[PDB]
């Protein structure tokens, strides 16, 4: 694969959907092998990454740590846009300079 | 009757709006929030009058 687990930590979703959201996403990162690269992203009128990574990195233990970490560590506030959010998604995806 | 009429479209706009936690805000209570303006000149070209 080569996901990007677009996280959408908007107001709306402060509460149960987020303690869901972050177990999901954890969970998620638990089915993806070494051979697989993955990036986690969240939006709330705005883009960022969750993590230190920059990019698609490999889906090591120690990656998906980091990963799981940063999405322990997330919270819930402003107003979503799916537009700049997938935007992010979409560039980070066309990313080649990285091993992929 | 109109200033009636403005009373029932402003009581209407309120029971419309929808509340979302952490600064959050539906994309219709932002057409709401337009709609003030105009509820307070009526309110106070009647209180004028
Ligand atoms: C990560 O956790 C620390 C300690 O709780 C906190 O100060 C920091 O704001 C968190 N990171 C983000 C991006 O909120
Ligand atoms: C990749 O490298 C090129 C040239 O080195 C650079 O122009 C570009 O901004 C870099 N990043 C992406 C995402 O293409
Ligand atoms: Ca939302």
């Amino acid at each position: 694969k080569d996901m990007l687990i677009l996280v959408d930590v908007s107001g709306s979703v402060s509460g149960l959907t987020l303690k869901l959201i972050r177990t999901s996403v954890s969970e998620m990162l638990e089915t993806l092998s070494d051979d697989d690269f993955v990036n986690v992203a969240s939006f709330n009128s705005n883009a960022q990454d969750v993590s230190c990574f920059q990019h698609l990195v490999q889906a090591n233990v120690r990656n998906k740590k980091v990963l799981k970490d940063a999405v322990n560590n997330i919270t819930a506030k402003g107003i979503t846009d799916y537009k700049k959010g997938f935007s992010f998604a979409f560039e980070q995806l066309l990313n080649y300079n990285v091993s992929r | 009757y109109m200033i009636l009429a403005t009373i029932i479209a402003n009581c209407i706009v309120l029971a419309l709006e929808q509340h979302l936690p952490d600064g959050d805000k539906t994309p219709m209570s932002e057409r709401l929030d337009d709609t003030e303006p105009y509820f307070i000149g009526i309110f106070c070209f009647e209180a004028g009058i």
